[PDB]
DNA sequence: CTAGTTGATCTCATATTTCATTCCTACTCAGGAGAAGGAGCAGAGCG
DNA sequence: CGCTCTGCTCCTTCTCCTTCCTCTCGATGGCTATGAGATCAACTAG
RNA sequence: AUCGAGAGGA
């Protein structure tokens, strides 16, 4: 139901935690970088840098209590955090 | 030192205070009784200090007794717990050699520093009479 | 025997394909189980139907690492036995107490208890066909044979076939 | 190998007997746990769970520790009632028509209509049990509420039901005209249940019966939950459960020789007793009645209940709580040149204390000087993984040096500055009690906190102890590093205060410091302003 | 009413204490207990004998009890509990756990 | 049945010469997607060469399942094969008998019975005779 | 005890509270819908002092001299004067300031004007004066229009939910009905122009401020309100603790009962 | 060092979810299990070493899902099913939407 | 391929029958509150 | 107005009940046998 | 090793 998503367009902090989380950890395994290195050898680095740039390729599914569900863009996302 | 932690002068500590020493001596016994159960300990084929006294004897069984007593010296480390006769318990929160620590006139060093905080909250105006 | 139905498929894919090429090499994925695949619920997975229009519905990035995880859908071809059916086969292999006969992607063993006691074993034969009677069976000739179930191993697929029966003889 | 999936949901039931003996790899018919070595294909056989070095666990190879156990089977000469539900057993018969197979009371009864029209079963039946068990009657002909001039021809039986009263381990049928109720006659007429009348009890067709709640075979659990057991020399000293088996074994052989064999028959009524107290102990050693098993060492024995019963079962002490790894426990000391989320951790404690660190192009060239330092020095590994799990030690082998790292191994890094971890002080009473914090290598062996984070924990330095986590995944250390980092608890939702602050001498000495009458030197200030980490350089 | 009248109480206990406490943390420790029209208590016989999920409900003070009854009436667990996923060794649908995380193929592929 | 499309689709007893028509119509999308990116001798070797770029050839089976099935295919010209589909299906015969009559040889009704046991008990026997003449010498026209 | 009680309760994505069942136990977490560490006691000025107190503080009218706008305080002086058009919004701002005058005093009987509520307005305030060094002895170059239209612009993005149902729209605007009232007390027109001699970039940077501040302060969707509560109350019982005891136990059979009578 | 109530209970404040799940598997009990679809039921012969499963009493030979879930968690399901009680474990939600 | 001989391994009755088969509970000592089931009673409707 | 009924209150029984860590000591873990006859299997060679 | 008890510390 992608028309009038009742949820809120900011971005929740245990998203923010869960999402650097994991892209931290697919950084770690080898996966293509999407951005510019700057030497930072760290994958968490370049995870918080990926997302100030909406770099991430990473869609999340927020579920409502009853059990449906709506599907947010990293990138509209809001980050105010 | 600020909370019940305290300063202790190194060097003080280098010339013998609060020095100890540990024993604590270890035991095995020779085997069970005689139906078909055996063992011994003369060295069978393939903590931390030094031993004190190696005793063997006898049981009134007649059982081969060893106790071995392993001694050491345990100097004053940061965080061994130490006490006043206030129950102003604290751990070594540093120490520091003797030159860095404050010194009166007569050049007499403290062997101990602790907080004055500890003073009003725990009422022990004993302990500062005894001082 | 021969059926269409759409079968879903679990997919998990490490994370360092997670190129855009990703795309099409998830489909290319597929192929290599779904093309001839073995189960016992559709038989043998023989083609893929609509190869394009590849049902994705997403990936769901699993919580322990970073491996994402595709519930493919696609509409594929299969072939299933059923009990009692009539096939017109060919003949693979001779046996001492039987045959073995290729019924389109799978294997029946038409066994010696199940031909008419007429039709016996022939050494002297090359192939060692059995031609004792008029159901003459031999590797190179044509056999139909029916299936009286479907005994489906886990790595494979085999039946059992018979000749005595009225019809579905030699050729 | 086969698909990986994650528990959606959890169905509860009763075994059904013929489950019971399908599931089964093996029946048990001898008490004997043994020869010398061998093990007695009747009890603790292959077919259950082998022993280490004995990879056959049923055909599962694999050991013990790839393999869980398999069940075995037990068929009781005479069926037994469940400990568990004795009260709900006396509350069925005390509702059904005793012997017709139907219930006491029917639709045509107004007050049970509303009762069977509650949605919650639970309670469904509590209603039903208060009215039922008032009714010491099941005749055949009911009159009709509609029509009072008509009855219905339900009961069959018609006659009176007992008063039933709970006796120990057995029901006593008071005829209001008194015996012994028998366990066979329980299971016919819970045979004659109609389907329908489970609903409105609320069971379950295919997932609960009311005759599942009487034993007829008993389920063996496999070595494993009651592990081969080697205290002492070559000496058994099995599980209770073990040896309890094998008493109800001893009993279920007796009974049956009894019953075939001479027939005494107040004999076999005895053993029947011994063979239900023993079962019945052996799930519950804990009854309101006198009965109590007491071991041959004179102990009770600990039946399964009190393996889950209360703190230290396996819910609480094995489930909710359990011992954990990479973990640390010592004393704290303050540390004022300490920041906040940085915390001193023990040379020694870092040097054992390892995580998994992936090799990636962005570190292959740290990681192999790492492993170059070997795990003596700080800054190294104590184990490397390749990528076929090969789980390279590097304390006893002198390739530290020789090594070749690939891209997907593992290096178990030393604990480094840093790297979150989470600190927790017993008790944990509160949110602000186990925060995350960045680690500095300190030479010494005690934790060195900051001052101002001592207050959130409630700790003190006169000995206090504080346990330390590290964590294993990069996912984990983001959560540690973004939602329990010391600074993000300042404020604390507890009272809207900053649950941290100065305190202490630093909060007296500011006082003494920021007075009108004080004042600076030249000389001294200069060095005060050195000591500003973020001081622009102006004076 | 008898909502306001727990809340006015509890908060004299708290406060008699000289300790203060958000409106919010009392406010909702009432309203859990007067979810079922009444006063729920949170001993064996008020909280637990409710129909939250079985196995939740097991480990907090009756447990062997518990299952018999889920047991005998083949109570169903959904899993949805924060226990249930502790007991399982599974992520917990909390916190971070709340939501889950896709794979955004149309950016992903887009973003080239 | 219902498909994973949301669809409630019956089932599809594909004719073994359907069958056929349309492994060798998948097979042909596959080269054409790979470029992105008739009697049974004919057909036998032609099919043969289209699963043997399509795929590197390691699934034997596969060609051995194909060849096998043109040398039995009974209908093998797919407009021919139309006519089949509309004469059997049309009659509201059950698609498993459908695909048991459009993938073997018959000729009369009894046999058709002996041959099909679900036929035995409820088919029209004139129905049979009709369609397995016409089919008889529509497969002698292969 | 008590963490076992209230362990699965959990704020979600429709920011309503509900356990594992499901079951709903606050339809918005604490009735506001913010989180506990974003807030801090505030006063509401619009409760204390007495009648003539608060007019004079609030009331503004251009036509008669008691309560005349000094022209001094903006570039627009007498031009101001005499504006009927103006002299409305003034009258639908103060009559708004008396409904929450006599509102607020339902609401807190005792009158107690000092409650924890979210964004410290008096700190932003003070930040924009000192943020680029506000004149204080200058008039200032804002409207009475612009001042009115962009504070109730303001309570239209304070939003806690998204829905644009009736029902959703009528909790939305229960929601921020005590925060909105701060919001008229403290941005009243006299204030922003006497007390608060702010300048048309100061205003509309505090607005924006504003609700930055408070959208930054709304709960998360999925913290775990129900441990979190559960573990403040357990904790000050550290330290009156039996009437707790009897408290979360009925104890029917109470100690000390005792009766209130006025 | 024991992982207490509390200790859980703090995460459980804070969010972490993954962390908590680390603490209970990764650093102890982690092990895998094989079920039946059929019977929620650990009662799978895996013959791993030739990729051969079955559930004898269900007939089910191509049904079978693994779970990793602590091994206590394996016990207290073991001891349950002495105890005669079936902790039948479901992958699939009977309930979709 | 297979009969033979002998190591190995499963199952049982021979020897020891010996010398009585322990006791009697004691003791008080914590404990409190809620839930369950019997028992009595008395007015209300019925005969 | 006596009979009978039934809820209702009352008054017993009858259970079922409480963080984290380090040491020390101490009792106990304990099975039942004899080989020998007779059967199976292991080795061996034609 | 095991249970069992005791001492002590946070
Ligand atoms: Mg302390
Ligand atoms: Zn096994
Ligand atoms: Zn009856
Ligand atoms: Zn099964």
């Amino acid at each position: 139901p992608k028309d009038q998503r009742a949820t809120t367009p900011y971005m929740t902090k245990y998203e923010r935690a869960r999402i650097l989380g994991t892209r931290a950890l697919q950084i770690s395994m080898n996966a293509p970088v999407f951005v510019d290195l700057e030497g930072e050898t760290d994958p968490l680095r370049i995870a918080m840098k990926e997302l100030a740039e909406k770099k991430i390729p990473l869609v999340i599914r927020r579920y409502l209590p009853d059990g449906s569900f709506e599907d947010w863009s990293v990138e509209e996302l809001i980050v105010d955090l | 030192n600020q909370e019940d932690s305290m300063i202790m002068n190194q060097s003080s500590i280098d010339r013998g205070l609060f020095r100890s020493l540990f024993f604590r001596s270890y035991m095995d016994q020779e085997k069970k009784y005689g139906m078909s159960i055996t063992e011994t300990f003369e060295k069978p084929q393939r903590e931390n200090g030094i031993v004190d006294q190696v005793l063997v004897t006898t049981n009134q069984d007649g059982l081969k007794f060893v106790k071995v007593r392993v001694r050491t010296t345990k100097i004053p480390q940061i965080g061994d717990k130490f006490a006043s006769r206030h129950g102003q318990k604290g751990t070594i929160g540093i120490t520091y050699r003797r030159e860095d620590m404050p010194f009166t006139a007569e050049g007499i060093v403290p062997d101990l520093i602790i907080n004055p905080h500890a003073i009003p909250s725990r009422m022990t105006v004993a302990h500062l009479i005894e001082c | 025997m021969f059926f269409i139905k759409d079968l879903s498929l679990n997919i998990t894919l490490h994370p360092s394909f997670f190129g855009p090429r990703m795309k099409q090499y998830l489909k290319t994925k597929l192929l290599e189980e779904v093309e001839g695949s073995c189960t016992g619920k559709f038989g043998y997975i023989l083609c893929v139907l609509d190869y394009d229009n590849i049902d994705i519905q997403r990936g769901r990035i699993l919580p322990t690492d970073g491996s994402a995880e595709f519930n493919v859908k696609y509409r594929a071809v299969v072939f299933k036995p059923f009990k009692g059916e009539v096939v017109d086969g060919t003949v693979v292999s001779c046996s001492q107490h039987g045959f073995e006969v290729q019924v389109g992607p799978m294997k029946v063993f038409v066994t010696k208890h199940l031909m008419p006691q007429d039709l016996t074993f022939n050494a002297g034969s090359n192939p060692p066909s059995y031609q004792s009677s008029e159901d003459v069976i031999t590797i190179k000739s044509r056999i139909r044979v029916k299936i009286e179930g479907c005994i489906s191993q886990v790595s494979s697929i085999h039946a059992i076939g018979s000749i005595k029966e009225d019809y579905l003889g030699a050729i | 190998s086969a698909p990986l999936r994650t528990v959606k949901e959890v169905q509860f039931g009763l075994f059904s007997p013929e489950e019971v003996r399908a599931i089964s790899v093996a029946k048990i018919r001898f008490p004997e746990t043994m020869q010398t070595r061998a093990k007695i294909g009747g009890l603790n056989d292959p077919r259950l769970g082998s022993i280490d070095r004995n990879l056959k666990c049923q055909t599962c190879q694999e050991g013990m520790n790839e393999c869980p156990g398999h069940f075995g089977h037990i068929d009781l000469a005479k069926p037994v009632f469940h400990v568990g539900f004795i009260a709900k057993i006396k509350k069925v018969c005390e509702c059904v028509c005793m012997h017709c197979g139907k219930l006491l009371l029917d639709e045509h009864n107004e007050l049970m209509r509303q009762a069977l029209a509650i949605k919650d079963s639970k309670k469904r039946f509590a209603a039903i049990w208060t009215l039922c068990k008032t009714k010491m009657v099941c005749e055949t002909d009911v009159p009709s509420e509609d029509d009072p001039t008509q009855l219905v021809s339900r009961g069959g039986c018609g006659n009176t039901q007992p008063t039933i009263r709970k006796d120990g381990l057995k029901l006593v049928g008071s005829w209001k005209k008194l015996r012994v109720l028998s366990t066979e006659e329980i299971l016919n007429i819970f045979k004659h249940i109609s389907v329908k009348d489970f609903t409105s009890l609320g069971f379950n067709e295919v997932f609960s019966r009311p005759e599942w709640m009487i034993l007829t075979c008993l389920p063996v659990p496999p070595p494993p939950v009651r592990p081969s057991i080697s205290f002492n020399e070559s000496q058994r000293g099995e599980d209770d459960l073990t040896f309890k088996l094998a008493d109800i074994l001893k009993a279920n052989i007796s009974l049956e020789t009894l019953e075939h064999n001479g027939a005494p028959h107040h004999a076999i009524e005895e053993a029947e007793s011994l063979l239900q107290f023993h079962v019945a102990t052996y799930m519950d050693n804990d009854i309101a009645g006198q009965p109590q098993a007491l071991q041959k060492s004179g102990r009770p024995v600990k039946s399964i209940r009190a393996r889950l019963k209360g703190k230290e079962g396996r819910i609480r002490g094995n489930l909710m709580g359990k011992r954990v790894d990479f973990s640390a426990r010592t004393v704290i000391s303050g540390d004022p040149n300490l920041e906040l989320d940085q915390v001193g951790v023990p040379k020694s404690i870092a040097k054992t204390l390892t995580y998994p660190e992936v090799v990636t192009p962005y570190n292959i060239d740290r990681l192999t000087q790492l492993v170059r330092n070997g795990p003596n020095e700080h800054p190294g590994a104590k184990y490397v993984i390749r990528d076929s799990g090969d789980r390279i030690d590097l304390r006893y082998s002198k390739r530290a040096g020789d090594i070749q790292l690939q891209y997907g191994w593992k290096v178990e890094r030393h604990i480094m500055d840093n790297d979150p971890v989470l600190f927790n002080r017993q008790p944990s009473l509160h949110k602000m009690s186990m925060m995350a914090h960045r680690v500095k290598v300190i030479p010494y062996s005690t934790f060195r906190l900051n001052l101002s984070v001592t207050s959130p924990y409630n700790a003190d330095f006169d000995g206090d102890e504080m346990n330390l986590h590290v964590p294993q995944s990069e996912e984990t250390r983001a959560e540690l590093s973004q939602l329990c980092a010391v600074p993000l608890q300042i404020v604390s939702p507890q009272s809207n205060k900053p649950c941290m602050g100065i305190v202490q001498d630093t909060l007296c000495g500011i006082r003494k410091l920021t007075l009108r009458d004080t004042f600076i030197e030249l000389d001294q200030v200069l060095n005060m302003l050195y000591w500003v980490p973020d001081w622009d350089g102006v004076i | 009413a008898g909502r306001a009248a727990l809340y006015k109480e509890v908060y004299n206990v708290i406060a008699s204490d000289g300790s203060y406490v958000n409106y919010r943390h009392m406010a909702l420790l009432v309203d859990v207990m007067t979810t079922q029209g009444g006063l729920t208590s949170v001993t064996r016989h008020g909280f637990n004998r409710s129909n939250t999920g079985a196995l939740m409900r097991c480990s907090f003070e009756e447990t062997v009890e518990i299952l018999f009854e889920a047991g005998a009436s083949a109570e169903l667990d959904d899993c949805r509990g924060v226990s249930e996923n502790v007991i399982l060794g599974q992520m917990a649908p909390i916190g971070t756990g709340a939501f889950d995380v896709m794979i955004d193929e149309e950016s992903l592929v887009k973003y080239m | 049945q219902i498909n994973h499309q949301g669809e409630e689709e019956e089932l599809i007893a594909l004719n073994l010469s359907e069958a056929r028509l349309v492994i060798k119509e998948a097979l042909v999308e596959r080269r054409r997607a790979f470029k992105r990116s008739e009697t049974r001798e004919k057909e036998l070797e032609s099919i043969d060469v289209l699963l043997e770029q399509t795929t590197g050839g390691n699934n034997k089976d596969l060609k051995n399942t194909m060849q096998y099935l043109t040398n039995f295919s009974r209908f093998r010209d797919q407009e021919t094969v139309g006519a089949v589909i509309q004469l059997l299906k049309s009659t509201g015969l059950h698609p498993f008998e459908v695909a048991q009559l459009g993938s073997l040889a018959c000729d009369t009704a009894d046999e058709a019975k002996t041959l099909i046991p679900s036929l035995n008990n409820k088919i029209s026997d004139d129905e049979l005779e009709r369609i397995l003449k016409e089919l008889s010498n529509l497969e002698t026209l292969y | 005890r008590l963490v076992k009680a209230l362990e699965d309760i959990m704020v979600h994505y429709d920011n309503t509270t509900r356990n594992s069942l499901g079951n709903v136990i606050q339809f918005i977490y604490g009735e506001d819908g913010m989180d506990a560490a974003h807030i801090e006691k505030q006063s509401l000025d619009t409760i204390g002092g007495s009648d003539a107190a608060f007019e004079k503080r609030y009331r503004v009218d251009l036509l008669n001299t008691d309560h005349t706008l000094d022209p001094s305080l903006l570039e627009s002086g007498s031009e101001i004067l005499g504006d009927l058009k103006l002299q409305v919004l003034l009258d639908e701002e103060y009559k708004q300031l008396v409904k929450d005058r006599k509102f607020l005093r339902e609401v807190f009987v005792d009158g107690e004007a000092n409650w924890p509520l979210p964004v410290n307005i008096r700190r932003i305030i003070q930040n924009a004066q000192q943020t680029f060094h506000i004149d204080h002895t200058k008039p200032s170059d804002l409207t009475i229009k612009d001042i009115v239209l962009g504070v109730k612009d303001l309570q239209e993005n304070l939003l806690v939910l998204r829905g644009k149902n009736e029902i959703i729209q009528n909790a939305q605007r229960d929601a921020v009905t005590l925060f909105c009232c701060l919001l008229r007390s403290r941005l009243a027109t006299r204030r922003v122009l006497q007390e608060y001699r702010l300048t048309k970039q100061a205003f509309d940077w505090v607005l924006s401020n504003i609700e930055a501040q408070f959208l930054r302060s709304v709960v998360h969707p999925g913290e775990m309100v129900g441990v979190l509560a559960a573990q403040s109350i357990g904790e000050p019982a550290t330290q009156g603790v039996p009437r707790l005891k009897e408290i979360l136990n009925v104890a029917k059979n109470m100690k000390t009962p005792s009766l209130t009578v006025y | 060092l024991r992982f207490g109530e509390m200790e859980r209970d703090c995460m459980i404040a804070h969010g972490a979810a993954s962390f908590l799940k680390e603490r209970l598997m990764e650093a102890s009990d982690a092990f895998r299990v094989h079920i039946c679809g059929i019977c929620g039921l650990m009662t799978v012969i895996a013959k791993l070493n030739h990729n051969q499963f079955e559930c004898k009493g269900c007939d089910n030979k191509i049904d079978i899902y693994q779970i990793h879930i602590p091994y206590a968690a394996k016990l207290l399901f073991q001891e349950l099913m002495a105890m005669n009680i079936t902790p039948r474990l479901y992958t699939d939600r009977s309930r979709d939407f």
